[PDB]
C-alpha cells in the first residue's frame, strides 16, 4: 500500500562527486533503510533507521529525512560505489522497496572499437545466419548500430546486448546480432554494421563480402 | 553467518516449486526469515517472512493466496512453496534475515536462486565461432539455450583479460542467446590458439569451440 518513489531513477556521477538520492513515501512512516546492490549480487544494508550507518559502512554514506521525504547522501563518490541503491520502509505492513536508483561512474568519452563477424559455415549448414557486430570499450553508453545489407538499411531482424559498466575502466561494450535465414543470407553480398557514438566524428563501418 | 537458497529451476506456467533457505552461524529460530525476489533487471520485491520459533508467517497480500512460507528449526531451514506460477513470477529469490524487533531489517542475505517460469524447455546452446578477420577481436556465439545461466571461459580460464561475455537476451523463439568476445594482439592470431569453453549446467552441455582466424 505504501508507495516508495526514488529520485532520480538513474544517475552517472564522477568519482569524488557529492551524490544525493531522495526517497519519497506515499504515507508518513514516522524504519527507513537504504540498500546497496552490486550487479549479480545480493543487496547489502547500508543505512538503517533513517540515519544510522550499518557496521562497516564508510562514513561517506549518510542518511537523513523524516515523515515522507528522505535522502541518501554520498559525500565523495568512490570507484567502488557504483550500484543500484534501494530505499525500504519497514514501518507499515506490507513492507515495500523503492524502485531503485542505478548509480554508474561518469568517465571521459571513449569511442568504440568496432568489429564484424560473419556467420560460421557450421551455423549456415543448419539453415540460419547470425551476423555479429561488436562495439568495444566505449563511453558514454549511448550508441547506434545500423545494419546494411547490400546497402539496404535493416529493421526488425537484430537484437542488442550491452555489458554492465566495467569495474576497472568504466566502459561499456555492445553486441548487435543480425539474424537471417540461410536463404535470405545467400541472396546478398555486402554485410555491414555502421556505428555512431558521440566520440566518433564520422560513422564507423565494418563490412564483409559473403563468401570471400 | 550464512544463508544458502536452493531449489530454483525451470517450471512450466501453472506449475509449482518449493525453495529452501539453509541458515548457518546464528540462532535461526529467534530471528524472522524473509523471502525477497527480484525479476531480471527489475527491483526488489518483498514476498513474506516467517518467525521460525513459532511458525508465525506474514505475507504480502499479493502472494497470500498461492505462496506458503514454512520453517524447520530442527534443520535451521526455511521454505517457500509457490503454486500456480506465472511468467511474471520469474525472478531470483533471496532469503534474508531481519532484526526488525531491534533496529534494522535485512542484514544477512543468501546468494539467491533463479526461478524461471516459461513454456520453453531445457535446451543446451549451439556454439559457433566468431572468427577474427594492432588488436583483434574474436569470440563465440552461444545461441538458443534455456534457461539461464551459461558460463564461458577462454583457454580453460587462462585467458581472462579483455573478455566480455554479454548478458543473455531472449530471442523471439523464447530461447536465450549471447556472445562472448575477447580482444587479443593481432600479432598473436597466427601462433596462439583460442578456445571458448561453454558450460550450460541445466542441460549438462559442455562445449569447447576452437576459434580460428
Amino acid at each position: 500500500d505504501i508507495q516508495m518513489t526514488q529520485s532520480p531513477s538513474s544517475l552517472s556521477a564522477s568519482v569524488g562527486d557529492r551524490v544525493t538520492i531522495t526517497c519519497r513515501s506515499s504515507q508518513s512512516i514516522v524504519f527507513l533503510e537504504w540498500y546497496q546492490q552490486k550487479p549479480g549480487k545480493a543487496p547489502k544494508l547500508l543505512i538503517y533507521k533513517v540515519s544510522n550507518r550499518f557496521s562497516g559502512v564508510p562514513s561517506r554514506f549518510s542518511g537523513s529525512g523524516s515523515g515522507t521525504d528522505f535522502t541518501l547522501t554520498i559525500s565523495s563518490l568512490q570507484p567502488e560505489d557504483f550500484a543500484t541503491y534501494y530505499c525500504f520502509q519497514g514501518s507499515q505492513f506490507p513492507y515495500t522497496f523503492g524502485q531503485g536508483t542505478k548509480v554508474e561512474i561518469k568517465r571521459t568519452v571513449a569511442a568504440p572499437s568496432v568489429f564484424i563477424f560473419p556467420p560460421s559455415d557450421e551455423q549456415l549448414k543448419s539453415g540460419t545466419a547470425s551476423v555479429v557486430c561488436l562495439l568495444n570499450n566505449f563511453y558514454p553508453r549511448e550508441a547506434k548500430v545500423q545494419w546494411k545489407v547490400d546497402n539496404a538499411l535493416q529493421s526488425g531482424n537484430s537484437q542488442e546486448s550491452v555489458t554492465e559498466q566495467d569495474s576497472k575502466d568504466s566502459t561499456y561494450s555492445l553486441s548487435s546480432t543480425l539474424t537471417l535465414s540461410k536463404a535470405d543470407y545467400e541472396k546478398h553480398k555486402v554485410y555491414a554494421c555502421e556505428v555512431t557514438h558521440q566520440g566518433l566524428s564520422s560513422p564507423v563501418t565494418k563490412s564483409f563480402n559473403r563468401g570471400e | 553467518v550464512q544463508l544458502v537458497e536452493s531449489g530454483g529451476g525451470l517450471v512450466q506456467p501453472g506449475g509449482s516449486l518449493r525453495l529452501s533457505c539453509a541458515a548457518s552461524g546464528y540462532e535461526f529460530s529467534r530471528s524472522w526469515m524473509n523471502w525477497v525476489r527480484q525479476a531480471p533487471g527489475k527491483g526488489l520485491e518483498w514476498v513474506g517472512r516467517i518467525y521460525p520459533g513459532d511458525g508465525d508467517t506474514q505475507y504480502s497480500g499479493k502472494f497470500k493466496g498461492r505462496f506458503t512460507i514454512s520453517a524447520d528449526t530442527s534443520k535451521n531451514t526455511a521454505y517457500l512453496q509457490m503454486n500456480s506460477l506465472r511468467a511474471e513470477d520469474t525472478a531470483v529469490y533471496y532469503c534474508a534475515r531481519d532484526g526488525s524487533s531491534w533496529d534494522w531489517y535485512f542484514d544477512v542475505w543468501g546468494q539467491g536462486t533463479l526461478v524461471t517460469v516459461s513454456s520453453a524447455s531445457t535446451k543446451g546452446p549451439s556454439v559457433f565461432p566468431l572468427a577474427p578477420s594492432g588488436t583483434a577481436a574474436l569470440g563465440c556465439l552461444v545461441k538458443d539455450y534455456f534457461p539461464e545461466p551459461v558460463t564461458v571461459s577462454w583457454n580453460s580460464g587462462a585467458l581472462t583479460s579483455g573478455v566480455h561475455t554479454f548478458p543473455a537476451v531472449l530471442q523471439s523463439s523464447g530461447l536465450y542467446s549471447l556472445s562472448s568476445v575477447v580482444t587479443v594482439p593481432s600479432s598473436s592470431l597466427g601462433t596462439q590458439t583460442y578456445i571458448c569453453n561453454v558450460n550450460h549446467k541445466p542441460s549438462n552441455t559442455k562445449v569447447d569451440k576452437r576459434v580460428e582466424p
